[PDB]
């Protein structure tokens, strides 16, 4: 195996190939990246066991094919040190790989490809392209919502749904829901997985943010994402999933409306003086006003008034304030519109402007 | 006194 | 005690003296800040026993004189968290101090200002001016050679020391040591004092380069600066600091030259192979030629060749990667020189260009 490329050429598919691994991998191999030349192309692998990252490069040098495996953070900082624009000439010698560049030299060890773990194979059974702009707002849209370490093991990923000729995201930590839809184009097969915490995050990062369109892939128990020429994989999650439809109020009958950045600031003011670990605010509504207050253990107490639209019955409710502007902050709108049913009761948050994304928070007793 | 929803 | 103002001209006071706290802040009124309102000057002060700043902000509007403590945090974070163009309504009422702005009220716990710390009076025994620029430099070009945690408190800090018309930063932690020194202008009488780290950092906070100069008052057991309307003071730190003009080596005669940012990423690229737990490379200087070379337990190598200007005898020595990367960080500049006594002994590092700092560091076995 041989290869010579120009550093900015490998860089970024270095750095993206090494998205799954941990600091500290359980064994060697899952430290190392797998390289491997045929046909023309360098193609980079990294991999946890539960998903993992392709890059393809294409080689305009010299070249010779075979594969082997190398530690990933070294191959990757030996690369982004070297100056801008060198060239880097590799060659598997055995139990080491050389890298040299400049009057530089590196000896890396290695550990057989025939060793490196590779996903089962697998078949999709439905497919489809979004832009690239979608999959990050489906994703930015309902990614906080999902819980931490929780034993419902499937609650610490995100739901991933096609319907119609949307695709949607839901994202559940059992006090607090956000879904969101978008629109596709295409007419898809009503399909329901759940991908990984690690997943979501690698489904992120893969996303440049330029015209390249995302293909996306789903089998029984496996996603793929192609972008460029990076391929992305995971192992879905298996469990049951929550019904966001039956999770949203049922008849929310008061409704309020108020400025965005308004609440936000105003909840971020009033969250300085509520309980530091409990969080607890305390709303009031009233004809065309909204009154929120926090107090402390230490007799501490912060008022705001703000001007809102809303002509219900008065109503006062609690709410855990980080909640709150978790969902204020994943909103990136001028207004929001907050339906509410009473003081035991969930409330639903959106944008005043669109349905395409709901929030449903739970009440706290203060 | 955070109360949870019915999923 | 009252006062009304605006938001803008609290910002800067606030960030400067709530600076030193947050970490588990011990006595709880060293969380507080002190507010006095005086001769229509509003002051602000922080302290942790150790060290104090204080900050004043000039009063237009109506106000009562008195003074009383507050959470610094929260008092910050409150201002800062108002909207800008904010007028911000204070006045002391019993047990609480009263914030208003706009439809936004708070109402913090205080605690006597009768109870607020305060260094006991001094006097200052050496007196100098120089510019905000000077003392910057004169920090930057040591603090990283500090101490941490040492069991000799004197090292967990820096020498600041006069002599002629100089003023001097030395720091050192046993291996390796930093020395620079700057003209002042003024003939100032030898004195030496050690600044506590946590001073030192509070120093260079209050720096913002403005031809405004920076005015320093040394006593037998503190030292104070002035900068604009902030006065900061600090207690020194007692025990005899190390002598630098016997740490500098005799007879260093081997003298190296080197491009300062070459000789950097070879350091840093050498280091990646190094041993992770303890990070060494080993130089082997010829006839205007540098190799550095790097290994660890898992028989990786690299190996990096620089030209240089260098006729001397050839020897090979070791060093630290992270207190010679220290050190050219902080040189900054276009080549630098290392001057060379043997294998076994330390060599001292400086811009070629400029003695104004001196670094010494001790050879590493491989």
């Amino acid at each position: 195996m041989k290869f010579t490329v120009e550093r900015e050429h490998l860089l970024k598919p270095l750095q993206q190939v090494s998205g799954p691994l941990g600091g500290r991998p359980t064994l060697p191999i899952l430290g190392n990246l797998l390289l491997q030349v045929a046909d023309g192309t360098l193609s980079l692998t990294g991999t946890d066991l539960e998903m993992e990252m392709v890059a393809r490069v294409a080689l305009v040098q010299p070249h010779e094919p075979g594969a082997t495996t190398v530690p990933a953070r070294k191959f990757f900082d030996i690369c982004r040190g070297l100056p801008e624009g060198a060239e880097i000439a590799v060659q598997l010698e055995g139990e080491r790989m050389l890298v040299r560049s400049g009057r530089s030299r590196f000896s890396l060890s290695t550990l057989p490809a025939a060793d490196f773990p590779n996903l089962d194979d697998w078949q999709s059974e439905v497919e489809f392209t979004l832009p690239q702009a979608t999959m990050k707002r489906l994703i930015e849209a309902t990614q906080f919502s999902m819980a931490h370490q929780d034993v419902r093991y499937y609650l610490n990923g995100m739901l991933f749904e096609t319907e119609g000729e949307e695709l949607r995201t839901v994202a559940t930590d059992g006090h607090r829901l956000a879904v969101c839809s978008m629109p596709i184009g295409q007419s898809l097969p009503s399909h329901s997985v759940i991908v990984p915490r690690k997943g979501v995050i690698e489904l992120m990062r893969m996303l440049d943010g330029g015209d390249n369109p995302l293909r996306v892939q789903i089998g029984s128990n496996n996603i793929r994402a192609h972008v460029g020429d990076f391929i992305f994989t995971s192992k879905l999650v298996d469990g049951r999933f929550p019904d966001y439809r039956r999770v949203l109020p049922k008849n929310p009958d008061k409704h309020l409306e108020a400025g965005c950045d308004l609440l936000k600031q105003a909840f971020a003011r009033a969250a300085i003086l509520s309980n530091e670990k409990f969080r607890g605010v305390r709303l009031y509504v009233s004809e065309n006003q909204l009154k929120i207050t926090a107090n402390n253990p230490e007799q501490e107490e912060a008022e705001e008034i703000l001007d809102v639209t809303y002509s219900g019955a008065e109503m006062e409710i609690g709410f855990n304030v980080s909640y709150v502007l978790d969902v204020l902050n994943a909103l990136k709108c001028e207004n929001v519109r907050m339906m509410l049913t009473d003081s035991v009761s969930s409330v639903q948050i959106e944008d005043a402007a669109s349905q395409s994304a709901a929030y449903v928070v739970m009440p706290m007793r203060l | 006194r955070q109360l949870v929803l019915g999923l």
